[PDB]
């Protein structure tokens, strides 16, 4: 499930809007979204 | 209308042939240990610093702080010397083995050719032999420094034929119409003391910088406000794919071995060629100190 | 606009007594910094009391002093001080300020004063709660080891207890250069010191990466056969752990040595501030000298 990243050590970000935003939704939002995907089928 | 000069005298007698030899070196550079006014001939050049045991590196270290001067005129009374100053042009002889061009950054070097030679037979008195430092373009000086340092680094493995082949590769140096060679610093299968301590400090700072780095970047990583730091530690982690007083002593040791290497890792330009005369005996260059 | 004024007149607007001008007459041929250059300046900007902070960051005062303009004092008179901004590479007399014995040939640096405040007990033109703080002129190795011990204190500040730093400052503050003791005031953390530590760790990583095997093994190759006191004293700070070299090459390793010299230069520039005075002849009472390169 978990990805295999090429760069071993992780890196911080200045969070520019001109930088592409980085997946900021935490796991409770993903729980809500899996509930939405289950209920919309 | 006179100018501020230096009156150098000679306690030995001087022949007319030696005066005619000395008047060939009109625009020649001469180092002087302290800019006095009435100096004897014993402190002209580097014959005060010719030593059997010492080597090239201490000559370069002394030449970094010598007071360089130019000659003006020679007389049966006395000899005139001129101290240069920054931002003025002067004529200067090309006593070095390499011809120059316009705009080349020039700097002063200790003489590689040493002792008795067909070119070092200048103004040679009884106990005295006037020697002159070389005026070389800057990248050739950097090449000579690098090649002499790495020839000093191969001193402890001359038994291997491959190392002798690498030394014979390093000992020959080409340039623009210049294929001169340098003497090897190893004599009697040993290295001279100043070159030995220079390359020892080099090896020591390399060893200490390879040692202490991971703990310091690990300490710096817990205040990570710079994304250069994590790739800095990732470099060292991909390369491998302690008491606090020991830490303090190793830091001070690393910085003192760096401080003893300060004269070799950098140098300053002394002259740059405003223009060059034909026949390339001399050139008009602006002093830069 | 107007050009650069070689001569700068300063004016004390506040009333001077005779003792202050008598103390100022001893300040001839002394170096003072100025933030800006005008022909007729006020006395507040002259000196260094305008930049004494409550942070008391010695690296901050050092970096601020590096960006000022140095001048020499001349022609002290009634409520007027001539300042000569000196030009490049000319001869200039100078009078020492800090209690450092001077010699010949050694280049000099400008530095903020150690133990600044009333503890040094300087009666320098105290008026309108404004002091005349003179920048020290020290030789090369004193300033070199001051910047070195500041960087070593910075590198030791990380991940250490406060009492470990308190046990380190009693070791590192004592400098006894040229038979005269000196102390390091308030070694604290600063963001500029963080910048120096970051470039120091980056340069150390780079020279650790670019070090070849022969540079890494020369110390062991010399310690296996040779024997001296300096070899012993440099061996004990290293760690514990006839063979042919695996692969050598002249042309690769000269490029390695050039890049390694570049990295050692980028490490050297931190502790070496600048040369600003090159002494030719001192006065025999060690109270004045002559210099070039201004």
């Amino acid at each position: 499930s978990l990805l295999h990243t090429f760069w071993r050590l992780p890196v911080a970000v200045f969070f520019e809007p001109h930088e592409e935003n980085v997946l900021r939704c935490p796991e409770r939002v993903l729980r809500r979204l899996l509930e939405d995907a289950a209920v919309t089928m | 209308a006179m100018e501020a000069n230096i009156f150098c005298t000679f306690d030995h007698k001087l022949s007319i042939a030696d005066v005619g030899k000395l008047t060939k070196l009109v625009a020649a550079v001469v180092p002087i240990p302290q800019r006095l006014h009435l100096i004897k001939h014993y402190q002209l050049g580097l014959h005060q610093f010719v030593d059997h045991t010492r080597g090239y590196v201490r000559l370069r270290g002394l030449l970094r702080n010598m007071t360089l001067t130019l000659m003006r005129r020679v007389e049966g009374n006395q000899i005139l010397l001129h101290v240069p100053t920054h931002g003025l042009l002067y004529t200067v002889l090309n006593t070095g083995p390499v011809t120059w061009e316009k705009g080349d950054a020039l700097c002063v070097l200790p003489p590689l050719f040493h002792g008795p030679l067909a070119r070092e037979n200048l103004l040679t008195l009884g106990q005295w032999e006037l020697v002159l430092p070389w005026i070389v373009p800057m990248p050739l000086a950097l090449e000579i420094n690098q090649r002499l340092l790495i020839m000093g680094l191969f001193s402890l493995d001359r038994s291997y034929e491959e190392v002798k082949a690498a030394v014979q590769q390093l000992q020959t140096i080409t340039f623009r119409d210049a294929t001169f060679t340098i003497p090897d610093p190893v004599i009697d299968q040993h290295l001279l003391i100043d070159m030995k301590t220079a390359c020892l400090s080099m090896s020591m700072v390399a060893n200490l910088a390879s040692e202490l780095t991971m703990t310091y970047v690990r300490k710096l990583a817990l205040e990570d406000s710079s994304m250069l730091l994590v790739k800095c530690q990732e470099l060292l982690m991909r390369l491998d794919r302690v008491s606090p007083d020991d830490e303090i002593a190793r830091l001070s040791a690393l910085f003192v071995m760096l401080r003893q290497l300060d004269d070799l890792i950098r140098e300053q330009v002394v002259f740059t060629v405003c223009d060059v005369s034909p026949d390339n005996k001399s050139a008009t260059c602006i002093f830069k100190g």
